[PDB]
């Protein structure tokens, strides 16, 4: 699929905008939000299960969000 | 109608009826004492009145644009052509000063549309319940060649097969088997295929079984079925650097090939007039309380067999042959069957031809002869004394590797059909009873938890489970981790 | 974009192919895959940072593998 | 070649000054005695464009067959398999009595299916001796608004210069008549990265992609007038075996996906020669023979009146355009900025040198543009009774003013990398020492963090902020609050 | 059909007996009221072969194209890469202003040639229905010395049958006119292992070689009728390039390293059919339709002498041909083997069971073969003043022939495995159980030093008798050993 | 074929020789032959780090021949 590879911000200096610029916030996000807001129930395990595998609040928290965010990606 | 020469079956043994699972392009043959052995088969399922549900456009077009521009911290631009349905329209902001037109400097405000027009579009339709219509093939082994096994022109014609239609006005049906008797058979078509789950999405001439989130999430500009003015239009459209007269706006190309991506994993329909697709599952219960055998007193056959096509294995531990009957006597049961050893030959095999018979009475007749040996070296023996021919045949797998193999088998069809599963050869008994009513809770647990996830995301999850649990304490929380990680690895391997 | 949010495994029991089977393993980590081979600076720093948030090796490595999922997914 | 009307616009203050012109920025100089001046990057041109490679988003099949083959002969071999225009897969289907084989199993099939490309999207690639760079030099002379953005009248008062960098013309001199001379030297090797771009060609849209991600490109692909295509199974589906005839479908047009992931990628203009209006060049402009008219033609005496009223530039500079009634020759005219109308004494900064009025006819419109200070001032035209006191309040200040400067001068890094050393440097050894870092620092972090997008650069160095902040080493705290820091300005700034 | 002079040769001893009928072997059954059976496999039949792959030993290349590129103007593309019958590579060459460039660095050449395979060696499978093992049976009649062995006379005298046993005729009975019935039911899928095997036909050559070892062969080939050839570049060599013109050889001919690949594959011959004279074959032999002759006629009354002296056969039997100078139509002999002259209580089994004179005619040669007990004996033929005496001597003992008859044992159940324990298998639960865990232990080393050669498999065995021998667990210590000796033993099994 | 790719000896019930059984001896230990004659001074080193990789008399011996047979196999 070429679509999901994406030229990502050109390295030439640029005062403009440049091919998509409409869509730089979105498409990095809309599938994860998406499947995020069709899968609660995988949002709540993960909160559940940062918990598990941590050992203090500071690295539990980062343990949720890296669950939150690596499952929307590789669906 | 009939399942010799196809992959995938299951053998189910016999008390008056038993409910199966006819899946999607599988074949069932169910063995009983003293009956005939019937296979039975859903060779493809029906919609016939489908109704537009959505439209999505993968193709725009601009047809003109026009930029209505104002100088800087005179507001905001406004073109009239924001009144007109079919007009898409942003407002972006320009440099302007002396040179450009005006006598203020700086970001003057400009306000572009451009008409929309859609060239090609996906139609998403859905099925009503009333509507859809299950083919199904039930056959009576009887007496057949190799010619007229699956011919069904013949078997029709002997009374040994049919194929009749299921739908949710008439689940029930009986079919008239000749001496065999009758055979009846009531369905679950509407607890087949979900058809409130499923859109039929048409993309060209192309068409697909898509799920329904699936199908309202596209990011595509769409319509109501009919309707003609669009919705989020601006995901086809680029409004590029804007300019102070003249900001024009490109159509981005088809998107049918994303489209095409994005529809990977959905199933592939024929839409000719109506929705044909052979897959899926259809819940049954099979009577065969008037099924009868077919000439219990024939007799056996005098005079010499021979082989006319040789043993061959079908790949489910079963072999088929075919014998020629020198034979000019009319109809005569066959005298075939499967022995340890030449000497000391009592059966040991059990065959799913049901008492085979040749069935004419002209000479030369042809008769497929098909049965189930055991694992190790068996004699096919049909004759005796010196017109005894003899055929040595090997098997060679184990019990144990069967019982594993039938454990597999089994753990991916809870996989595929999940509760409907448990009826799969049932007869009825309250272990199948509570193992249903079990696998629910824990399927709606499982799939409110891990629905709508890929092979390698439920992998990694499971394996991260089993770690866990691994390091899991008290002994409670850990079995539940280590069955979860268990059945995510299954799922993430059984596709692959 | 559209492609990106694939349609995923059919809840429909089939035992055919669907409709890009033969991108069923391929899909998912191409893109993975050559952001790794293109970012092999990121393999390290990745690495690290596991290897510091981690209490125990378990931890670390789940850390780490994480890691060099969700940034090329996202970037 | 001029910058009155222009968003990014810049001001820069012992002979020669080095400076960067952007894409649609601009440049204005004020020296100590010498004419204020403006100089520009327009436009960029490159000329002779080699193919590299072709990739197909439109395929088509013609003839499709299928060889069919039994359990007891191995794999199957279709016929057209020796023909160059066809794609061919081995796969497996059930066999049987019923279909004529003599065992049961998967027997082989071989399908082979014509293919035809449609559009493909053609690759091209820029030699950096044909890139050619167009520069607009222009000094504060005596302009109407009108004629100050006209080059067919700047030339004919020598006060305006027009020429193409290249490699191998790097340095350009200006005649500027009785103003001197006005030199430059620029670099055109170290301004676009060639070796780095791509000039796609999706239809009648051009784009500047870079290398890698167009060598990545997933699509069927062609050398140069070559006509034989690679990887084509990616436009083909092969569906369904079934022992007689398998059903090969092509996929749809990927030029919606193309664009889509041509998300980011800088558009062109391509009519035998590629435009781009964006990047960047280093020059260091030489106003050693550039000097001021060295005469002074005496004050207007005649009435003034303006013909287009002060207005605001957006650049903290106020521009109006006179016009002077009388015809008494070339005159210097009476123009200041005051503080109140008792003590007139000039207090802000004339981006005009010296207005006068160039020619002896009535009713001649002079441009004069000025740097009020922040707050209150007047603008003074003539004196007794024929003057013109216009009240100018100028919002801001100083402190404000150094603040943005200091948000521009990170944008700038930003974006330009090392050059940024290089803007309004005189070779300064504070200059060299960070220029000479910033390229141990920017290989460093851009070797680690190149690929990341914006998203995954605010997240990684939200976590390094945190990291740091957790950190107790106080050295390794000290560089990843840094570099956090650095990571989330990149993520913001381009929001 | 025959087993006299056999060099291999087995001895058996309540109605039928289960034997395997290796290729190149014999078995003697000796029951207690029977006539001696000599049964014997003498070849492996396969009729319809079905090819797999070919390999190319031997290429020609004709027709060799370079096109080439500047050093960073695209890759070279050469047309006849369009072809298929062309090899091609890519590769780098060193250009310059020297060499048709117009930059100096590292210029990309395609060469293609066209490739054209001489000579195949064909892999056909053999199909388990279309094996046919041929079987020889052989009653001890009276017999000459000229016909024991002339099938055109034994089956003349309804004296041996040689009959084909293929799956669908597993079992047969054999005519042996006054003897009665013997019946043989064979199991000829357990044999030849068809499944894995190929046959090979290098040149006019054809060995019998596994399917593992032919699929990992590292040659051009092509799916069978096909003459799309793959791996191709094995069979090629490209020299250095040139940028204009290069220069691909073939290899030579690889029919003497396939040769050498083939130690220890197993020839055959395949001139219209397969023939082997190897393997193995398991037959259950019943004999109780097998009658002692029914005879009616005497003792000869004349003299006896012989027409040939005894001989050692090299497995403790004795031979020898007897001639009659009587002529009183048949007439049973009164031959016997006795400890002394004085006492002459026959003591020595009699292997030709029942000898005697067939035809009416004088100057009868008789064969007679025997099998004395160990030491000293004599051959007493008639009595009185007609008796002739023959002094043997056989030298060894029984508690010694136990020991050749272990070791042979150990040898058969390297060889063949499982099926060595139904040789001289009547029913039996120790036998059964034997060949239980014979099928454990069986495959469970085979998983594990199946692929091994001698040398490996003794360095193996020395090893684990090492650690064995050093382990400190008597539980571990033994299974240790037990394989360090099996390993061993099939190492010096070789030799 | 490459003559590495000997296939070794038979499964099939032979009481013949096979082909080119002349040579079993010589062609699975010839090639270590006439590279220990060529290289004396690698079976010396062998035989030094053999004496220093063991912590047991026993397992230098083992060490020894491992590597004066591993050596000549890759050449
Ligand atoms: C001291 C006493 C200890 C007792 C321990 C008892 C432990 C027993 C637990 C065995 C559970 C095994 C169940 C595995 C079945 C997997 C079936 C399958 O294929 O997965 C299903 C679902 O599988 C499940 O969810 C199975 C149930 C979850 C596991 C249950 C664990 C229960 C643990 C009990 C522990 C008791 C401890 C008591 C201590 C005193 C797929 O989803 P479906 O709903 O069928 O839909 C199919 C469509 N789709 C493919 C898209 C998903
Ligand atoms: C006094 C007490 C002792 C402790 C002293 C500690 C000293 C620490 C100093 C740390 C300096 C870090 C400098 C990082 C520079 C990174 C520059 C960079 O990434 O370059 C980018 C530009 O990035 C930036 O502009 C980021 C600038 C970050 C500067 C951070 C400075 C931090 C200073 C820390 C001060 C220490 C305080 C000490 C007191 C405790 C240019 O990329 P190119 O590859 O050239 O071009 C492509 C352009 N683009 C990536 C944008 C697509
Ligand atoms: C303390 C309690 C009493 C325990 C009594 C134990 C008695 C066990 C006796 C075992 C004797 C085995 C002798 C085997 C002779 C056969 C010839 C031979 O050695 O060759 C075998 C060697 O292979 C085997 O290992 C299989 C032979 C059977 C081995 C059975 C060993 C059983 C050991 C039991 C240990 C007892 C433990 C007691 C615990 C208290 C080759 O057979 P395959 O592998 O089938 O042939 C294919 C390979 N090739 C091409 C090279 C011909
Ligand atoms: C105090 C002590 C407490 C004791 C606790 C006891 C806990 C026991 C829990 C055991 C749960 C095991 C469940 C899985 C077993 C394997 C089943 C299988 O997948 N295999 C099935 C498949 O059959 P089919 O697919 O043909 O039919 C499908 C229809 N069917 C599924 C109804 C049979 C069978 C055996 O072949
Ligand atoms: C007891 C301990 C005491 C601790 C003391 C702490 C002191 C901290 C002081 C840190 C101040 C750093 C300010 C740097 C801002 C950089 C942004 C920038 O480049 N901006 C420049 C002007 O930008 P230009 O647009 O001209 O860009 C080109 C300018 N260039 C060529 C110089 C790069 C100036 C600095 O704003
Ligand atoms: C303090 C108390 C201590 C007491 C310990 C005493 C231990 C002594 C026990 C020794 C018994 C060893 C016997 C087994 C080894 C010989 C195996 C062998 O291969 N030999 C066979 C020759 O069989 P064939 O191949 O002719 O026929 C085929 C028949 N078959 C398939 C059954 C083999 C026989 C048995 O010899
Ligand atoms: C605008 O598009 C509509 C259809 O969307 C079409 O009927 C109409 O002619 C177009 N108008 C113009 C001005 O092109
Ligand atoms: C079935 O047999 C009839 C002859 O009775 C023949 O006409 C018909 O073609 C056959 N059908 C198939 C599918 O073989
Ligand atoms: C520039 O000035 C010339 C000379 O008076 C005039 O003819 C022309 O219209 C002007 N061109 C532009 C660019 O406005
Ligand atoms: C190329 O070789 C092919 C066979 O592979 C042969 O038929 C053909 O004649 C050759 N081409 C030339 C040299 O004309
Ligand atoms: C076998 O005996 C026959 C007698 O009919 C004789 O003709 C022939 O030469 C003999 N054959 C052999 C092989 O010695």
């Amino acid at each position: 699929s070429i679509a999901v590879q994406t030229h990502g911000e050109s390295m030439l200096a640029n005062k403009k905008d440049a091919w998509l610029d409409s869509t730089k916030a979105s498409r990095y996000l809309m599938k994860t939000e998406n499947w995020i807001i069709r899968n609660p129930g995988y949002a709540f395990v993960a909160v559940l299960l940062g918990w598990m595998l941590g050992s203090n609040n500071g690295q539990r928290v980062v343990f949720v969000v890296l669950l939150l965010l690596v499952a929307p990606a590789y669906s | 109608f009939n399942c010799l020469g196809m992959s995938n079956r299951d053998f189910l043994e016999g008390a008056t009826w038993v409910d199966v699972v006819l899946e999607g392009d599988s074949c069932i043959t169910i063995m009983a004492k003293d009956k005939p052995t019937i296979d039975i088969k859903m060779m493809e399922t029906e919609a016939t009145n489908l109704a537009e549900v959505r439209s999505y456009c993968y193709l725009a077009t601009v047809s003109d644009v026009s930029t209505v521009s104002n100088c800087p911290t005179t507001g905001e631009a406004h073109n009239p052509k924001r009144a007109e349905d079919t007009y898409v329209c942003k407002s972006g902001v320009t440099d302007r000063g002396w040179g450009n037109g005006c006598g203020l400097f700086g970001k003057g405000s400009i306000d572009t549309c451009a008409n929309f027009t859609c060239s090609l579009k996906a139609v998403g339709r859905m099925i009503q319940p009333e509507n859809v219509k299950y083919e199904v093939g039930i056959f009576i082994h009887g007496s057949t060649s190799s010619d007229t096994h699956g011919n069904y022109s013949s078997q029709l014609g002997a009374s040994q097969a049919g194929r009749f239609t299921i739908t949710p006005n008439s689940p029930a049906i009986t079919v008239k088997m000749g001496d065999y008797g009758e055979i009846s058979v009531e369905c679950e078509p509407r607890n087949g295929l979900n058809t409130e789950a499923y859109y039929i999405m048409s993309v060209g001439t192309k068409h697909f079984l898509v799920h329904r989130e699936w199908f309202n999430d596209l990011a595509l500009p769409w319509t109501s079925p009919a309707s003609s003015n669009w919705r989020n239009r601006e995901i086809l459209l680029e409004f590029e650097e804007p300019h102070a007269t003249k900001q024009s706006v490109v159509a981005l190309g088809s998107q049918e090939g994303a489209l095409h991506q994005a529809l990977a994993g959905a199933v592939p329909v024929s839409f000719s007039s109506s929705v044909k697709l052979t897959s899926g599952h259809l819940k049954c219960r099979v009577k065969m309380e008037k099924l009868t055998l077919k000439g219990t007193t024939y007799g056996m056959c005098t005079e010499k067999f021979s082989f006319a096509k040789n043993p061959a294995d079908t790949g489910h531990s079963t072999v088929v042959l075919e014998l020629q009957y020198t034979g000019s006597d009319g109809p005569c049961k066959i005298p075939i069957s499967i022995v340890a050893s030449l000497s000391d030959l009592t059966p040991i095999g059990r065959m799913v031809t049901a008492n085979p018979y040749v069935a004419s009475s002209e000479a030369n007749a042809k008769v497929l002869v098909e049965m189930e040996p055991p694992f190790g070296d068996s004699y096919i023996v049909v004759g005796r004394g010196d017109k005894q021919i003899n055929h040595h045949w090997h098997k060679a797998g184990s019990s144990i590797g069967k019982a594993f193999i039938t454990t597999i088998k089994g753990a991916q069809r809870l996989a595929a059909l999940g509760d409907p599963a448990w009826d799969f050869g049932s007869v009825g008994g309250i272990f199948n009873s509570v193992g249903k009513a079990v696998h629910q809770v824990f399927g709606g647990a499982f799939r409110t938890l891990f629905g709508g996830m890929s092979w390698i995301t439920q992998g990694l999850m499971g394996a991260l489970l089993l770690w866990m649990g691994v390091n899991a304490r008290d002994r409670s929380i850990a079995l539940v981790m280590l069955a979860t990680g268990g059945v995510l690895l299954f799922l993430a391997t059984s596709v692959h």
